[PDB]
């Protein structure tokens, strides 16, 4: 592991961390109960991707051409597609951060969705992931558990950055409309933290520590309907809607 | 107001924010033909969205093929920016129609224009009241028609309409749910022409209750009703005596544009609003 | 008879609208599981037929010499709307004047006492129902042509 | 003179004001925006018990 | 009279139109175990005889 | 504890019983959730005006 660690990318906060288990040396040939989670733990960290990106087509009339030949019809939501990309390429520095009209994709069961999702970010040529957030109910789905517990296991999007070497890939929330929120426990707090692009540049997990590079990680989010979305979370969105398909 | 504030805060602020920074500008007609027709709300937030809108359309067709210093969106260009327009403003008519009488509302998003329309047809004494009206509005218009029929000799109206003319009172559209007693005025202007078969003037727009005996009593909501009135192009209002006392809430560019009529007795309406010569043959 | 158009969450439908006028008193039946506002603006339409009695060669005094019945086939399926004005009208006025009315034209439109055709909704289903059944010639009010595009 | 409470309808500007009034006096800003859970239990926290 | 060897059943309108219906095998069935042979039907109903 | 149920109060039945759930209590082990349900009991039992 100390091979695999100093190698290309990782900051040097997370070299103090990585120094961690140098001292940590004999308890997983006999045990214990927490000896694999360290090893695990560094695992995670040299899993992670650092300081690799596709660069980036913005063109929207190569735009054109990729949403053209995958899907048929649906030419005014292309056009609004079309105009956020539009804005999202012309804007560098500020007014990007401070504001990310995010898409949400609204329409009855049926209609093409995730299609439009794989072929957005098959325009853009990058690498796409969707995570569906159907039966989400906890915080500790989305953020970490400590690692000071047996089963520690950090969020999704930990998951859908290790699948795909980019820095900046495309992430589909699928299906935000089925957060179910009760007492002890919604999280769309951690939506917000993680969605909003002027507070998910230091974000964190329980379990790891270290911040992230969830800056120029484009979004997309598709709903059923509009009025189970938490308030706080439907002032960052831009939605666009779907009606249906004509009998031609 | 929301005019003012998308010239001064909202519009710069959504230029620059979606990256343009004066290779684009908009002018104040399409601003109010935006809010207008295009937003239905008490506070602004739809109207920054719409003005996102045009600013994220205007920089599609900057990297489509760019242009050279400023272009000037006009109200024409809005529906090439925006799409259809999906509400349509309160127009005022301009004959005097026998048989309705121009009519206000209130709402918690402004003040409405509403149009009472009553026919009276051969039949037997039979009262219809069609259009979503709920218990209050039906009880004022048959206080206005028991005081009508306690007064046939002073308005010309026939000596028995009571067992000879069945009248059916609606209020456009028949959709939304309408209620209250704001209107019962209206009601007594449009039953008294469509019976005596005189036009009523539909330059003026009126309001307040109306009592068995004829007293017109005061009536809530009147700077929304009077904003609304002075933007859909009418300078003329009757209003109750007891209401004067909350003219002072208005503008002032408003106030002077207004001809406000105060009234205490129905007969000062009814003399003021219909025309003095019959066009149409009775009813029967 | 009149040809109709209504509005499902999964598009247009084609409803006729039949009427009868036959001997009696002067009563309105309306059948087929009318909601509140459909019956009003069906006697709205009503009220302006008796108003232009003259204008359309009915009858001088059916206000109490004539049953009128108005049907919406079918029954057990509940409908409601105001947007079915001047179909009724045309129905009411076929009937009472016994002149045929075409079944090729379809229409829609809110009514109103003075005879003023209102605005409706939902046009692009209802004319896309029309045109895959094989109608040809749609009657519309002059403030929807703006969502013809 | 007691709890000041902004009301009215949204839209209006009723945030943008406790904004302008924050760095008018040179204070710092912040925003619970309650009502995210259902109960009285989420005010106040639970114990290193539970 | 109306003979009552005959079973029938159909939706009218006010034109005088039958218009088709539903559940026709239970109903034809019991009308068959009953002893009638003799049915009236609508016309849009014979392609559910099958 | 056991100094706390000492002083304040009590009636006679509920001291006897309040005894009998602190020895309870000292049998079994801590950090097991059967011993906060007794601890929070008598935390109540105490603070309670007698
Ligand atoms: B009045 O009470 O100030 C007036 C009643 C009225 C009369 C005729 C036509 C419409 C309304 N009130 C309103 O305008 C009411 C609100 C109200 C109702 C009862 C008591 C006090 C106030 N508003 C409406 O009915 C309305 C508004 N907008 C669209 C449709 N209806
Ligand atoms: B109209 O208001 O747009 C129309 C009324 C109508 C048309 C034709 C026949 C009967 C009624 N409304 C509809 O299309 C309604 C649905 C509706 C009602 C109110 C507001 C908006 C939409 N259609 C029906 O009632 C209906 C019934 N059965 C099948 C399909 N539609
Ligand atoms: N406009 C379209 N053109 C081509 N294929 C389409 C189109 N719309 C849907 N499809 C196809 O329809 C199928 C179902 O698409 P889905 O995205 O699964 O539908 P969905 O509505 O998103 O399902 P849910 O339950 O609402 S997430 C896929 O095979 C799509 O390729
Ligand atoms: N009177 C006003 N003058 C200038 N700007 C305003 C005014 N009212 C509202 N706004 C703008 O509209 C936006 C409304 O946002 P906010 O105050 O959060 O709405 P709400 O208080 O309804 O949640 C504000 O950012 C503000 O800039």
């Amino acid at each position: 592991l100390r091979k695999k660690i100093e190698e290309v990318g990782m900051p040097e906060a997370v070299k103090t961390k990585a120094l961690k288990e140098l001292d940590r040396l004999e308890r997983m040939q006999q045990g214990s109960p927490e000896a694999t989670v360290a090893r695990t733990y560094l695992d995670w960290l040299t899993e992670v991707p650092w300081s690799k990106a596709d660069p980036e087509v913005l063109d929207i009339n190569h735009t054109r051409q990729v949403l053209d030949e995958d899907h048929y019809g649906l030419k005014d939501v292309k056009e609004r597609i079309l105009e956020y990309l539009a804005v999202r390429q012309l804007t560098q520095g500020l007014d990007v951060r401070n504001k990310a009209p995010i898409l949400v994709l609204v329409g009855p069961p049926g209609v093409g969705k995730t299609s439009l999702g794989r072929s957005i970010a098959r325009s853009m040529n990058r690498k796409f992931h969707r995570i569906s957030l159907g039966g989400v109910r906890d915080e500790a789905e989305i953020r970490g558990h400590r690692r000071t517990y047996i089963g520690a296991m950090p969020g999704k999007l930990i998951h859908a950055m290790k699948q795909v070497g980019v820095i900046n890939p495309v992430i589909l929330l699928d299906e935000i409309d089925k957060m179910s929120s009760d007492w002890r426990g919604d999280p769309a707090s951690a939506m917000l933290e993680v969605l909003d692009p002027e507070q998910n540049n230091t974000f964190t997990d329980h379990y790891l520590d270290v911040p992230y590079d969830l800056s120029k990680v484009f979004f997309i989010t598709t709903a059923n309907t509009l009025q189970t979305i938490p308030r706080p979370l439907l002032d960052r969105m831009e939605v666009i809607e779907i009606p249906g398909y004509t009998n031609m | 107001e929301k005019q003012a504030i998308a010239r001064q805060y909202l519009w710069p602020k959504q230029v620059r924010e979606s990256g343009m920074e004066g290779r684009i500008e908009v002018t104040d007609a399409a601003i109010l033909r935006v809010i207008s027709e295009y937003t239905r709300e008490a506070g602004v937030r739809g109207l920054e969205r719409e003005l996102g809108k045009i600013a994220r359309k205007g920089a599609k067709f900057w990297l489509e093929g760019a242009w050279e210093g400023l272009r000037t969106i006009d109200a024409s260009d809005i529906p090439t920016y925006l799409g259809i327009p999906r509400y349509r403003p309160d127009k005022a008519e301009t004959e005097p129609q026998v048989g309705t009488a121009q009519g206000l509302a209130w709402t918690p998003v402004g003040g409405t224009l509403l149009t009472i329309e009553v026919a009276a047809v051969p039949g037997s004494g039979k009262l219809s009241l069609t259009g979503q009206l709920g218990e209050v509005m039906k009880e004022s218009a048959q206080a206005a028609l028991t005081y009508l029929r306690a007064h046939t000799q002073d308005y010309g109206l026939p000596e028995d309409f009571y067992n000879k003319v069945d009248l059916h009172v609606h209020v456009p559209d028949g959709a939304t749910p309408k209620d209250g007693p704001s209107a019962g005025i209206t009601m007594a202007t449009a039953i008294a022409s469509a019976l005596s078969r005189r036009p009523a003037r539909m330059d003026i727009a009126m309001t307040g209750e109306v009592s068995l005996r004829g007293k017109v009593m005061p009536i809530g909501g009147v700077k929304e009703k009077l904003l609304a009135a002075h933007q859909a192009g009418i300078h003329k209002i009757v209003l109750p005596k007891d209401n004067e006392a909350q003219l002072e809430e208005l503008p002032k560019e408003v106030l002077e544009g207004l001809e406000i009529k105060l009234v205490e007795d129905v007969g000062e309406v009814l003399e003021y609003l219909l025309l003095p010569e019959p066009t149409m043959p009775p009813v029967v």
